[PDB]
């Protein structure tokens, strides 16, 4: 799990926009770093890549953190 | 040798002509059916090398059982035609 | 045409018609060039006398649609007549 | 001045009324030309209901659809005005059902009642733009395949914005906005006197 | 002179009316290819056949580009093209001295008889264009030769502007397309092991827009820009990695030079429009010099473009169809020396 | 007011389907530039993407967004469903054309009519 | 009335008689030899090719062909600008601009017509009143260079000029009809 | 005669004349045109006569024939089947509709001439150019393809 | 299913046909046909045309069948102004209507069998078409594209001693149609190919809109020309060829019927030719006679207006249809009182087939589909208009 959060910050921290120094489990990037609703959906999908794990919107549009993220990806 | 003489210009007469008109300028089709018939075709064709002796044969002093044997191989052949189309075979 | 008689029949077989009464290729039956003037007839309307216009212009004495069933015991009827069936050819019923 | 037999406009006038009086939940008007021609308008909704009335009922048989179109009257509120024209083999007659459609309230799709529209619907879409709900596959079929707008409305020009020409630069086909090299003349024809009541 | 009026695409006019002796050229086609875009009259001398002339009727429009017959010998020839035009291009060069052309005719002799007669004409500007670091004692006989006249084309027409290109980028080229087609060649030989040469590549296109807005703008006289490019590259990282692109093996192997001209000598010996040349081996491992310059490329108004971006279109023709798809990303940058 | 919903019953609902779209499209970018063999960097067209898709982000009525996916979607089947060769999606680039610049003077110097 | 094609009346029973003569049909392939008869017999006939060159098919007056613009007996070009052949051009290819001549008439200073942007119609023959721009005989124009197609008053004059012989005769032929 | 000028210009004169009498015509039969060439492959003008052969497919043709509009989506095909044909290629543009617009030039889905899209050789005139017309036409192409003089530009370059 | 995309291969050509298809090697899954290859904008052309200047336009919506599309146009535009043209030009109009049709189904059949791979009947028949053209030329004055039937009647008096030629030729032509005959109608091979091949049921066919031979073939009698008699063609006698096992040979033979009763209708209208005018009197709807308006005002002001202005149509709509070679060609046009047309959907037998090509084609070969689209005679100028 950890290491699943790893991955997690590890795609985010490959993602251009997203700063590596705000960056932390807890960042909401929609409302905090500044992420655009875009954007959002393309992270999903690095980590439908990363993980080689579909998330429907419904469910992804509630993912904007990247906690929320690893705990998804966690079940 | 005369044999050889003939196919050599053969190849260097063609070899010639490609070779100046090169210089003078200046994923997944596949259907049984077609492996088939090539299956089929060779089937056919080792008959016709079993049935191709059959000009020597003819001088054979036995006879009836040169053409005993040699009815028999074409019929038997044919049977196996007649199952290839009786089967969806050779209906493509 | 100008054909030896023997071709001609050759042809007339192989084809299996007369095919030198009816030539495709055109010898001096097409209607000559040069054919004489025309004078062509006048028509209805150029009369000198009771020629009014407005007794002969359909283009507008048309008047706007007819309107039924504007928002603004019956019998059954049909869009027309039921239509009558065609009769088999005389000359040449089939083929 | 043509031959005009009343018979017609007698017959078709009554199916008309028939018509109306089968679907008065659609129709909205019903008349005939002066061409002997019927007209029925039918409330958009009404696409599915009155075709397929036409399509199977004994008094009217229309089996098959002679044309699909949509004049575009920019003045009228909803824009379209879909037209469909059909045919009766049977009655040897022929009526129209048009029914009114703007830009983004789309009519339903006919390709259940007569598969014939399912090409005609496509060129509507592209030309007009007007969307047709349940359509197996709605898709431009006459447009370039990478065309922006729809050419018939009458607020498209003629002549368009895009033309294409060879680049040697890119080697490929390109498009530039248009650049004409003698305008359309648009001459003005309309004279300043009527001719008739009309 | 003609006022511009229009929206600026073709069917549009710009008012330049411009002779362009050698259009049929690799960068010529470029140059063309602008004017016409932008709506210039273009005169194009030429000498080679109609058919081979074709591909540069569609570009400009109807009544904008024209065709001369011209002979370089002749003086009457140029004479006539320039009567009407204000603005002369000359882009007459080879890389082989052909039988009844010398390097001296190719550059400097013909280009001045050129601007001589375009001066006569009254001719607004005359553009030349000849290589970049172009000694008058470089080793190539073409380069040097090439620094000779420009000069001279100065006294025939002063105040002309003299862009100095680098060895181009381009599909059609040769500096990305030679390499690629050493391919045929088991190895492909690199003076000094490809290194020490570095070269700064510039694309086709940036080479031609700047061409083409010296033509429109005041600031261009007496002007020697140098368009050069976005990175400089030893040689080693190009020949590899045009090789790359091609997917073709890369099999750097040094080849004594005293020898190589001797291969060069041997190609060039060619009636066919020789494929290597004794003065192309010179220039290939003459090194690009620096860039302390009138810039040429963004002073003129057009960002040069990185060779990798388009590389992928002047190569994809040398690739095989197990490669065809692969693409750009797929390939590995080669290494920029700011030395 | 008082429209009829064409496929969409609000705002939110019809985002949902552009976010659908441009997760296609983004999926989609890579296979094209390299089933057209186009000459860019896919980096670069899911940017082009990004583009058209914001292009249209004023648009508020649910209506005009539902047709515009709906349009949306044909493009992408144009485009996967290969019927638009490389000169269709090129065009989208819009490379050969040269850029007109927007500031006042800029016009002034080039254009009767801006 | 209607015809059945291919709707065989009836089944014939098959009998001997005919049944060779149908089987001999598909092994003697009977009927294709029937087909290489007809074939050869062509073969016999004479072709109906003309010597392009030397001969050329035939037109009779109202060909269309190229359009040229005629002049009076006396030299005065007919074409008196009313602009009417503009107007009913259904291509938009004639374009007509005048100004009074200094000797006072009516004249065209600029008569363009876009022979690519034409299709030859002939609705401008029949539309002048003077009868100036005509359809003239010559269909062969074709040219190297898009520009020369374009035609300028110039090219349209000499062009009558040159047919105005057969151009004359050929309206002489058909103004009663018209 | 002795120079190696009289040598030059003798071969071409026979590569000049190769090519002029076996000219094969790819056709892309757009529109109308291609009916009224058609008219020109059938018995009154047999094309083959002057050695152009009825219907090659586009790796063997050495001229296309535009006959017809070239809207904005057949254009890129054009371009393509144009830029596949062997090297020596020649266009010949049939109809006013292919050279230039004609009717239909105004139209947002016609390229107003097929010159735009690829070289063109010979413009043949007409709404239906006439069959004569194109052979006329046809014949205008052998006229310039006997005066191309390939070999001497080579020998004096 | 591979995609192969045929079609832009110039294989069954009929104009330029981007026929995607998916095939498991030699059988047709599914025909995605791709339209507009040809698309020019004649519709929307017209709005901006006055009602003169777009009839050349009708004749290039489906060139083969020249005039019998303008005759559409011409009973379009009559009706709108309830006029009728003068009893000569009609039976002109069937005359030249039925020519076309003859020339439609020369075009039909012989193109099908160049496809198909005999090639000797295109070459035999062309030579009948010729000769055809010249009827057009020294009718209308161009070969093809004539702009002869006008909305008013005919444009000119057919030339003193055409008639006579029209007779020779369709003296003769019948034994033209009956050698093609000989080489295909009992081919061995020719049947093979064509028979049982797109067989359309009856209420398929009324379904998908077919209304042509297509429906004819099925067994559906239906001719507009006998149902909705256009023109003087209540006045002749014909029969409508019928087919039943509706298939492509039996279409086939149905187009060689209808050229055999084209001769027919032929042949009664040089004998029952009237003497009369050949267009409108109506100087509001017909441009006067040259030697009129020379010598006469009101014919130069009626010749300045009708020319420079235009028709005027009074304002209505009307959809009417003909039964063109291919089949019912319609052209609904909507109409405000101005001179210029408001709409003008042509109706274009040919949009219908072509979307019948995948209902027909189903399993079916990659030569299968060749002998289709032949069997529709499918011209792209009247589908993608
Ligand atoms: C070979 C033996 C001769 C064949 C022959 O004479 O055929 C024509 C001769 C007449 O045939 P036709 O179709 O009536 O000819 C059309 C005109 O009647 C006759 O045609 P015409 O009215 O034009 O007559 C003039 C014609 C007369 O020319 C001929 O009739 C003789 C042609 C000989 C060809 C050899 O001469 C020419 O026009 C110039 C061409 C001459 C022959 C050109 C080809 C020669 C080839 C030599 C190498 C082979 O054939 C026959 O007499 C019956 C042949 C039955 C074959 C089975
Ligand atoms: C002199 C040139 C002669 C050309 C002959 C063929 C073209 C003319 C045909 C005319 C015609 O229409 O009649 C056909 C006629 C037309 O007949 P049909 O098909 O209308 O019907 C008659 C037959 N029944 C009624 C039984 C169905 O066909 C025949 O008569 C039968 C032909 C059989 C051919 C068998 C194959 C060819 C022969 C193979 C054996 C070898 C023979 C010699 C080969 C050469 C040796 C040197
Ligand atoms: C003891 C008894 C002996 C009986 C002998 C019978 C004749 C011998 C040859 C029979 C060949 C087989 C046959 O009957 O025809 C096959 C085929 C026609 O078959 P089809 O009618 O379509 O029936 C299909 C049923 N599933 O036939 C064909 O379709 C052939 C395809 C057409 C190819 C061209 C045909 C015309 C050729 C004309 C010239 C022929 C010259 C032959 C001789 C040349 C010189 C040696
Ligand atoms: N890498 C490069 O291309 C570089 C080029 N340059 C300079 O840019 C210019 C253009 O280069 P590029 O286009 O590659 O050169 P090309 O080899 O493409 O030839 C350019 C043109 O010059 C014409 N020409 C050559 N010799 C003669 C002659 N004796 N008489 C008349 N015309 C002649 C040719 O016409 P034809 O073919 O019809 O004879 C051709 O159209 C050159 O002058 C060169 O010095 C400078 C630096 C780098
Ligand atoms: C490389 C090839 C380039 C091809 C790119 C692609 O195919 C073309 C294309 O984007 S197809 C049109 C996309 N256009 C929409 O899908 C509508 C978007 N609708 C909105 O933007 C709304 O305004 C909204 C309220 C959702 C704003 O919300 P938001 O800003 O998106 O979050
Ligand atoms: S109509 Fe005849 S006269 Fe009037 S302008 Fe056109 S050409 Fe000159
Ligand atoms: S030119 Fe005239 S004929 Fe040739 S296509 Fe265009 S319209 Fe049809």
């Amino acid at each position: 799990l950890d290491g699943i959060k790893d991955r997690v910050l590890y795609v985010l921290k490959l993602y251009d926009k997203i700063d590596p120094e705000k960056l932390s489990v807890n960042s909401h990037f929609m409302k905090d770093l500044g992420l655009d609703s875009l954007d959002q959906v393309e992270i999903i999908m690095a980590m439908e890549d990363e993980f080689g794990f579909e998330i429907p919107d419904i469910d992804a549009e509630k993912l904007m953190c990247p906690q929320e993220i690893v705990d998804y990806i966690a079940d | 040798m005369n044999l050889y003489t003939v196919i050599f210009i053969n190849i260097l007469l063609s070899l010639t002509l490609i070779l100046v008109a090169f210089w003078l300028p200046q994923r997944l089709p596949f259907s049984m059916k077609f492996f088939l018939v090539a299956i089929t075709f060779l089937l056919f064709d080792l008959e016709i090398a079993l049935l191709l002796p059959l000009p020597w044969a003819i001088q054979t002093i036995k006879t009836s059982t040169m053409m005993i044997m040699a009815f028999i191989l074409v019929t038997i052949l044919s049977l196996g035609l007649a199952y290839e189309w009786t089967q969806k075979g050779l209906e493509w | 045409a100008s054909a030896t008689r023997v071709i001609q029949k050759l042809r007339n077989w192989a084809s299996g018609q007369d095919l030198q009464a009816k030539l495709q290729l055109r010898y001096q039956e097409i209607a000559k060039r040069t054919q004489p003037p025309p004078k062509l007839p006048v028509g209805p309307s150029h009369k000198l006398s009771n020629n009014y216009y407005c007794t002969r212009d359909g283009r507008r004495e048309v008047v706007p649609p007819s309107i039924i069933m504007s928002s603004q015991e019956k019998k059954a009827v049909t869009p027309a007549p039921p239509m009558k069936r065609w009769e088999l050819s005389k000359d040449q019923p089939y083929l | 001045v043509r031959p005009r037999s009343d018979v017609t406009h007698k017959q078709l006038s009554a199916f008309g009324e028939y018509v109306a009086e089968i679907l008065p939940k659609y129709v909205q008007q019903v008349q005939v030309s002066c061409l002997d021609e019927l007209e029925i308008c039918i409330h958009p909704d009404g696409v599915i209901p009155t075709l397929t009335f036409l399509r199977d009922h004994t008094n009217a048989q229309f089996k098959s659809l002679a044309d699909l179109t949509a004049v575009d009257v920019p003045t009228r509120q909803n824009r379209f005005e879909i037209v469909y024209n059909l045919l009766s083999l049977r009655f040897n007659s022929r009526i129209r059902v048009k029914t009114y459609a703007d830009e983004l309230t789309p009519i339903d799709s006919i390709v259940s009642v007569h598969i014939a529209a399912n090409w005609y619907e496509r060129e509507v879409w592209d030309m007009f733009g007007v969307f047709f709900f349940n359509h197996p596959d709605l898709r431009r079929i006459l447009t370039d395949y990478g065309f922006e707008g729809h050419p018939f409305r009458k607020d498209f020009p003629l002549t368009g914005y895009v033309e294409l020409r060879y680049d040697d630069e890119v080697k490929r086909v390109v498009a530039e906005p248009v650049e004409l090299a003698q305008e359309f003349r648009k001459f003005d024809l309309n004279s300043p006197w009527e001719a008739f009541p009309a | 002179a003609v006022i511009p009026h229009g929206k600026g695409g073709r069917s549009s006019v710009s008012g330049v009316v411009a002779t362009v002796f050698g259009a049929t050229g690799f960068l010529g086609r470029y140059v063309v290819n602008h004017l016409g875009r932008m709506g210039s009259q273009v005169i194009i001398p030429y000498r080679c056949d109609v058919y081979d002339i074709m591909h540069l009727r569609l570009m400009g429009d109807l009544g904008q580009l024209t065709f001369l017959e011209w002979d370089a010998r002749d003086k009457d020839s140029i004479r006539k093209a320039v009567q009407h035009s204000n603005v002369v291009i000359n882009l007459i060069g080879r890389e082989w001295e052909t039988r009844n052309f010398d390097f001296e005719d190719v550059f400097v002799n013909i280009p001045r008889a050129i601007a001589q007669a375009s001066k006569e004409a009254g001719v607004e500007r005359f553009i030349h264009v000849s290589h970049l670091n172009a000694s008058m004692k470089s080793s190539s006989k073409s380069l040097r030769s090439k620094a000779v006249g420009e000069k001279e084309v100065r006294s025939v027409f002063p105040e002309a502007i003299i862009i100095r290109p680098s060895d181009i980028f381009g599909r059609e080229d040769r500096f990305l397309n030679h390499f690629a087609n050493y391919r045929w060649f088991l190895a492909v030989p690199l003076v000094s092991l490809g290194f020490k040469t570095v070269k700064q590549p510039v694309y086709v296109a940036d080479v031609s827009k700047g061409i083409v807005n010296a033509t429109k703008d005041p600031d261009a006289v007496g002007k020697t820009f140098a368009f050069t490019g976005p990175n400089r590259y030893l040689l080693f990282h190009l020949v590899k990695y045009i090789f790359g692109m091609t997917h073709r093996t890369f099999i750097p192997y040094p080849l004594p030079l005293f020898v190589y001209s001797w291969i060069g000598k041997l190609f060039g010996l060619s009636p066919f429009e020789p494929w290597t040349t004794k003065d192309k081996v010179e220039r290939i491992h003459i090194s690009d010099v620096m860039p302390t310059d009138l810039p040429g490329l963004e002073d003129l108004g057009v960002q040069p473009t990185p060779l990798e971006l388009k590389s992928i279109e002047v190569l994809r023709r040398h690739r095989t169809y197990r490669w065809l798809s692969s693409e750009i990303e797929e390939t590995k940058p080669a290494k920029t020396v700011n030395y | 007011t008082s429209v009829k919903p064409i496929f969409s019953r609000d705002l939110n609902e019809a985002k949902r389907r552009v976010r659908e779209l441009y997760r296609a499209w983004y999926r989609e970018v890579p296979n094209t530039v390299h089933l057209m063999q186009l000459d860019i960097t896919v980096k670069q067209g899911r940017d082009k993407v990004r583009e058209m898709f914001m292009k249209n982000a004023h648009v508020t009525d649910p209506r005009v967004v539902d047709l515009l996916v709906i349009k949306g979607k044909m493009e992408l089947q144009e485009t996967i469903k290969v019927w638009k060769q490389r000169t269709h999606v090129m065009r989208f680039f819009h490379e050969t054309e040269t850029p007109r610049p927007k500031d006042f003077l800029s016009k002034f110097y080039m254009g009767h009519d801006p | 009335t209607y015809k059945y094609v291919n709707k065989k009346e009836q089944e014939s029973e098959v009998d001997m008689k005919s049944a060779t003569d149908n089987a001999a049909r598909i092994l003697m392939w009977t009927e294709l030899i029937r087909g290489l008869g007809m074939t050869l017999s062509y073969l016999f006939r004479e072709p109906a090719t003309i010597n392009y060159p030397f001969e050329k098919g035939p037109l009779s007056p109202r060909f269309r062909g190229e359009h040229a613009l005629r002049r009076y007996p006396s030299g005065e070009e007919r074409c008196i600008a009313c602009k009417l052949c503009e107007a009913i051009c259904p291509a938009q290819a004639i374009t007509i601009e005048a100004e009074p001549r200094a000797d006072g008439s009516r004249r065209t200073t600029r008569y363009d017509i876009d022979m690519t942007k034409c299709i030859y119609c002939g609705f401008c023959q029949e539309a002048c009143p003077v009868d100036a721009i005509v359809e003239g005989p010559n269909f062969e124009f074709s040219t190297e260079t898009h520009e020369e197609l374009l035609y300028n008053k110039e090219k349209l004059l000499n062009n009558g000029d040159k047919w105005e012989a057969e151009i004359a005769a050929n309206i002489q032929a058909d103004y009663l009809y018209r | 005669r002795s120079r190696a000028e009289y040598v030059v210009t003798k071969l071409d004169d026979l590569i000049n004349w190769a090519r002029r009498s076996s000219l094969w015509p790819m056709t892309f039969g757009l529109a109308c045109c291609a009916v009224e060439m058609m008219h020109m492959a059938a018995p009154r003008y047999d094309m083959d006569r002057f050695g152009v052969v009825f219907r090659a497919s586009p790796r063997q043709a050495d001229v296309m024939i535009v006959a017809g509009t070239l809207t904005n989506k057949m254009a890129p095909a054009l371009r393509k089947v144009y830029d596949q044909m062997p090297e020596p290629r020649y266009v010949v543009s049939m109809g006013s509709c292919a050279n230039g617009g004609g009717y239909y030039h105004y139209s947002y889905s016609v390229v107003r001439g097929c010159d735009r899209i690829v070289p063109v050789d010979i413009y043949v005139p007409g709404c239906p150019p006439t069959a004569e017309a194109l052979l006329y036409g046809i014949l205008q192409l052998q006229r310039k393809i006997k005066r191309e003089q390939k070999l001497k530009i080579w020998y004096r370059r | 299913n591979m995609t192969l995309n045929f079609g832009p291969q110039h294989p069954a050509a009929h104009g330029v046909l981007r026929l995607v298809l998916e095939l498991s090697g030699e059988m047709v899954r599914k025909c995605d046909p791709h339209i507009g290859l040809l698309h020019r904008g004649t519709e929307k052309l017209i709005e901006y045309k006055t009602y003169l200047q777009a009839l050349p336009y009708f004749d290039r919506l489906d060139y083969v069948s020249m005039m019998c599309n303008e005759q559409a146009y011409s009973i379009a535009v009559e009706k709108l102004l309830n006029i009728q043209p003068p009893p000569r030009a009609q039976w002109i109009r069937v005359l030249f209507g039925e020519i076309t049709r003859i020339l439609n189904h020369i075009m039909a059949v012989t193109t099908h069998a160049l496809d198909i791979g005999a090639m000797t009947p295109f070459f035999w028949m062309f030579e009948e078409r010729e000769k055809m053209f010249e009827f057009y030329e020294r009718v209308s004055g161009a070969r093809m594209h004539a702009a002869y039937i006008r909305p008013g009647g005919v444009h000119q008096d057919l030339p003193l001693g055409l008639l006579d030629d029209i007779y020779e030729f369709s003296k003769n032509f019948s034994l033209r149609i009956d050698e093609v005959e000989e080489m295909l109608t009992n081919n061995r091979i020719w049947r093979n190919r064509t028979v049982d091949i797109g067989v359309v049921t009856a209420e398929d066919a009324l379904n998908y809109g077919f209304s042509g031979v297509m429906l004819r073939g099925s067994g559906i009698q239906w001719d507009l020309r006998k149902t909705q008699p256009y023109d003087v063609y209540d006045q002749v006698e014909f029969d409508v060829p019928i087919g039943s096992r509706g298939d492509c040979y039996d279409r086939y033979l149905c187009r060689v019927e209808e050229m055999r009763q084209s001769l027919r209708i032929i042949e009664q209208c040089l004998n029952k030719m009237p003497p009369g005018e050949i267009k409108v009197d109506d100087a509001k709807v017909s441009p006067p006679k040259r030697a009129e308006m020379k010598t006469s005002m009101e014919s130069l002001i009626h010749h300045f207006k009708l020319y420079t202005e235009g028709y005027q149509v009074p304002p209505g709509a009307t959809y009417t249809a003909i039964e063109a070679p291919k089949g019912e060609f319609g052209v609904y046009l909507v109409s405000d009182g101005s001179s210029r047309p408001y709409r003008c959907k042509i109706k274009a037998p040919g949009f219908a087939h072509l979307a019948g090509l995948d209902k027909m084609s189903k399993g079916h070969m990659l030569a299968d589909v060749v002998a289709i689209i032949g069997t529709q005679d499918i011209v792209f100028g009247e589908i993608d208009r």
